[PDB]
């Protein structure tokens, strides 16, 4: 009869260790809990203190995490690896149908279609292979910057959308960035 | 390599030792209610609950006063003691009322429960009750369990309330701040459904592990009254490793 | 069948009136003027009848097994097992 | 019997006291209640560190809370849904003529 | 007015009950050392000290991690977490190592001491030893007292050290701060003769009241092994009212 | 004119902080 | 059955002291040095409140 | 016997660590206690918020 | 001209937080 107690008695401890990983990742110490993740990368000149696992916002809403900081010594520019979740970025099928009608309206306008040649029917055709996947809500010129969270607090990557008429892929490099600003750099211009 | 085998054979027994205790727990709660159990239960809550009330009230003060002493001594050089009403409250609501009221409950009613059932196995009242067929799990154990699940969250609330009132006593009546400011900051930071109700969900799942480990070691002890006293100090170790260990996880969660 | 526990198995929280009436109420429903009646007879058949008021405490060890004898003849079994009636008491 | 049952009764009282003391002297349950609280929506751009369940003000004084906030990923702009009082936030049976007298007089002046 | 008399005669007994216990204490320490007592004593410190070492080490972590979790969650919006190495250290050095390591010591070795002497009175080994004239106060009690005075300050030090190291673990390895600002923000602020040596003077006068109240209730208990189990839960109440009560009277002295 | 139970405000103003404030001066 | 009994004592003290090395690795009393980490030095005029090992 | 002197030695050796860890890794004892120190004294007009050991 | 119980002070000043001060300066 005692071997069923080594059947159940193992199972509760197995239920206790396997629950603890569920209670770890949801709070979040290891194993980011955002679904459908995909990694993007960017380059800064100055990240004046920015821990791994920091938050990324779009206009305030948390949309990802930071993986790690890489430095390249022959070019001395920082490089931040970060992951996002597309449930509130990277358009779905109905919001897929508001950009093809916009590329037919704004990109294929009366003056904007014939900017290279007046036969740009491939402009919507080439973009559609990059629209069922590899599509961000982030524009082709939406730049990322480092914020401050009030007046005293941990820095966080804040993305500024707006403008532009094309979009990136799932894994590109944000071509336009902006580095931090330090307290000594404040008092330099002000004095 | 023989003492290795002794250590190996000991923790093999402790695992099985758990797998029995889970089966005893599912056999209690999945049962029809006994006839007239409420009159048994209320008398039981008079034994576990009401008796322990004094030792947690006057221990509610001395945790509060030291929080009202170091909480003042820290906050004076930073000057910003608009947080005294908040740094008495948020520790006492989030950790020390789930934690410290458990280690005092495992002390008195956590260990007096495993004696009372430890005495009942040895004189064979529990054996005599079985031959009459009253199956003592539903007779003796089950009112002694439900008077422990209900009576601990009714204690941490009384612990946290007298703790905060205690911090106000040596704070503003012997050292002196703006009572107004105090109450103000206090109620202007502490949500109810995020903090107090999360301060009770921790005090339920502490009451389950502190009583079910306690009522088990009385039932599955042995006779020979060096067999009681080895078990009444087998809970108080096994409770406090599982109070604090289960606190961490819970806290981290309900506090990412 | 009802048995005897070597040292006598009394519940030290219920009264001595509640010890002997307990196997009846655990077995059957009767009116109170009968359930209180059978106990006053079986307590006389052991010779300890002026009780039903005091507890199992302040009962001398000699009187202890006699109540446990009455619970062993609660209803009226026909198979009672004795685990050492002569414990080493007085002659 | 009645000796311990009633001395359970003062334990429920003492717990009953120190739950009221937690509910309605510290916890924000005295300040959560609205009356026919209707809901609006607005389109922002910067909601940095703006939690839900805040306390909204209008003119130096509170009126109510903020219900829930998401992003609308078609125009990249915040969406804020929030409870708005239909009582002290609007008017009442006296004030209906008090705005009927002023919406008429300031239109037909 | 009769239950008034029952309450009145109960606390009259508790006062006398103390005045016996002080006389037993002065009869122990004012005595010549027994021959070969050191070999008895070291075996006793094996029993009380070394056995309790595991339950305070792994309880040293879980106090440290929650201090390394709420200590981070508080300090992030104020931004000035150059105090993380100081607000882990100064609480753990001043209060929680004297307080919480006492309530865990009253649990295991505080209550296993009153059982072992509670068992020795009932089987009358202590009575048989007196007829041979070996006077069991110097034989059984006195090595079981001096293995409690010495072994508790050897535990709070091990509690405070593993607590601070635990706060550094979830701080800088899972959340991340400057590993330089931890110790350099620590070592400068924490004096030795003002904080650590005052953190041990509190842990001596806790070890006296937690053992002398424990070794008394085993000696002056009764037989009838419901008389052991009523006494093993008479210390753990009476210790924790006198740990915390004597704490607050002490911290106002050294940190007024 | 005023608002119905359920509408939008045609004028918003997002929050500002230190990351925006110093550039908000000049 | 030494397949079961001592093998528990084999596994635990392997797992136990390996956890104890995790204490000294994070303790700041054992090692955790660098590698091929050269050293420079500079000469300043004012270092206001700079603590070593920053 | 020898089984008692061992496992009470290992309790002391851990206590030997955690006293040294408090002495010269946390509290300033390794930073203080200079060498050959004299006295230079000055007089101020306002020294509020100034402590010893500064 | 002193006041009685329940009277009205007809001279009041409201609050001006930090964000009014910054826009005042720059």
């Amino acid at each position: 009869s005692r071997t069923s107690e080594l059947a159940v008695g193992i199972f509760v401890i197995i239920f206790g260790i396997a629950l603890f990983f569920l209670a770890m990742k949801v709070s979040g110490l290891v194993g980011t809990n955002l679904s459908d993740g995909y990694t993007m990368k960017a380059q800064f000149d100055n990240v004046n203190g920015l821990k791994p696992r920091a938050k990324v916002t779009m206009s305030g809403v948390t949309i990802g995490r930071v993986d790690s900081i890489t430095l390249d010594p022959v070019t001395r520019l920082a490089t931040v690896t970060f992951d996002l979740d597309g449930k509130l970025t990277s358009f779905n099928a109905e919001q897929l149908k508001e950009v093809q009608k916009n590329a037919l309206d704004e990109l294929r306008y009366s003056s904007d279609y014939t900017q290279a040649t007046p036969a740009q029917q491939k402009t919507m055709e080439q973009q559609l292979i990059s629209n069922m996947n590899s599509i961000t809500s982030i524009d082709e010129d939406a730049y990322i910057m480092v914020a401050t969270n009030g007046l005293l607090g941990e820095k966080y990557l804040k993305i500024v959308p707006g403008g532009g008429l094309n979009y990136l892929k799932r894994g590109d490099t944000i071509s336009n960035t902006q580095g931090t600003m330090d307290l000594e750099d404040l008092i330099s211009k002000f004095i | 390599m023989n003492t290795i085998a002794w250590l190996g054979r000991l923790v093999i027994e402790r695992i099985r030792g758990i797998g029995v205790a889970a089966l005893m727990l599912l056999q209690i709660i999945f049962s029809l209610p006994s006839a007239g159990g409420f009159g048994r239960f209320v008398y039981q809550m008079h034994r576990v609950g009401v008796m322990s009330l004094l030792i947690i009230t006057v221990s509610g003060l001395f945790i509060g006063l030291v929080l009202g002493l170091q909480g003042y001594s820290i906050l004076v050089n930073v000057g910003s003691e608009s947080m005294l009403g908040t740094m008495v409250s948020l520790t006492l609501l989030r950790e020390l009322a789930p934690v410290v009221a458990a280690l005092l409950f495992a002390g008195r009613a956590g260990s007096a429960l495993t004696a009372e059932i430890g005495s009942m196995k040895q004189s064979e009242q529990l054996a005599s009750m079985e031959m009459i067929g009253v199956d003592p799990l539903k007779q003796i154990v089950s009112p002694r369990l439900w008077a422990g699940i209900v009576s601990l969250p009714m204690l941490t609330v009384i612990f946290a309330a007298i703790g905060i009132v205690g911090g106000k006593l040596v704070g503003v009546d012997f050292l002196g701040v703006d009572e107004g400011s105090f109450w103000s900051g206090m109620q202007n930071n502490v949500q109810f459904g995020h903090d107090v109700v999360n301060g009770i969900i921790k005090s339920i799942v502490f009451a389950l592990l502190c009583t079910w480990i306690a009522v088990f070691q009385g039932y599955a002890c042995d006779p020979t009254p060096e067999g009681i006293a080895t078990a009444m100090t087998r809970t108080v170790v096994y409770s406090s490793l599982c109070v604090l260990g289960f606190d961490f996880v819970l806290t981290a969660v309900m506090f990412g | 069948m009802g048995m005897l526990f070597q040292s006598g198995a009394l519940f030290t929280d219920m009264s001595v009136y509640e010890n002997v009436a307990f196997p009846i109420r655990a077995h059957t429903k009767l009116s109170e003027n009968l359930i209180a009646e059978l106990v006053a007879l079986k307590l006389e058949s052991v010779g300890l009848r002026g009780t039903e008021q005091l507890m199992p405490t302040e009962l001398s060890g000699g009187m202890n097994r006699r109540v446990a004898l009455a619970r062993a003849i609660a209803l009226d079994p026909d198979l009672i097992m004795y685990d050492e009636p002569f414990a080493g008491q007085d002659p």
